[PDB]
């Protein structure tokens, strides 16, 4: 992809499945 | 081929799958047609008759 | 359904929530 940007893609499950 | 032959090369597709496409086209989930396949086919046949 | 086929439907959560 031309124009792609570095950023975080949050995940709703990860903090939850830890609990 | 459904509607594909109008846009380019005709790509074959089983007719019930094409009817499921078209059921999607009007806002009804395709499971409705797959569950009422026989009833729908009979209704179409009687309508043609 | 006429034409239904037996196959596996993978689940992304199951291996993860085990961790
Ligand atoms: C969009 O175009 C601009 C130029 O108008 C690009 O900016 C240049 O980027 C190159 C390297 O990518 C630099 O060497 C130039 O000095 C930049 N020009 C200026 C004056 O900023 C920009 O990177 C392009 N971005 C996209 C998304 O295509
Ligand atoms: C996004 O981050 C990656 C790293 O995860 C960058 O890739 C690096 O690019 C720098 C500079 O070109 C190199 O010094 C590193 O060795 C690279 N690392 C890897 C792992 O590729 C990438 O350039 C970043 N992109 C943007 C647009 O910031
Ligand atoms: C939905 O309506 C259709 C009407 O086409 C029903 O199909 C008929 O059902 C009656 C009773 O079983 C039969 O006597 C008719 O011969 C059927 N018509 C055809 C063309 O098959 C269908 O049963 C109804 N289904 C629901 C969920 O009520
Ligand atoms: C599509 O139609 C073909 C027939 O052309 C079906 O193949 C037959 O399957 C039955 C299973 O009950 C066999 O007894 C026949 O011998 C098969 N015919 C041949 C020559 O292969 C096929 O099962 C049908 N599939 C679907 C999705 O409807
Ligand atoms: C998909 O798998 C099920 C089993 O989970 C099959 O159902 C079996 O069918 C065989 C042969 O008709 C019987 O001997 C078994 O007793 C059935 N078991 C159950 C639990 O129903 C089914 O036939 C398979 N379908 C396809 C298309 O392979």
């Amino acid at each position: 992809v031309i124009g792609i940007v570095n950023n975080t893609v949050y995940d709703p499950l990860q903090p939850e499945l830890d609990s | 081929s459904g509607w594909t032959f109008g846009a380019g090369a005709a790509l074959q597709i089983p007719f019930a799958m094409q009817m499921a496409y078209r059921f999607n086209g009007i806002g009804v989930t395709q499971n409705v047609l797959y569950e009422n396949q026989k009833l729908i086919a009979n209704q179409f046949n009687s309508a043609i008759g």
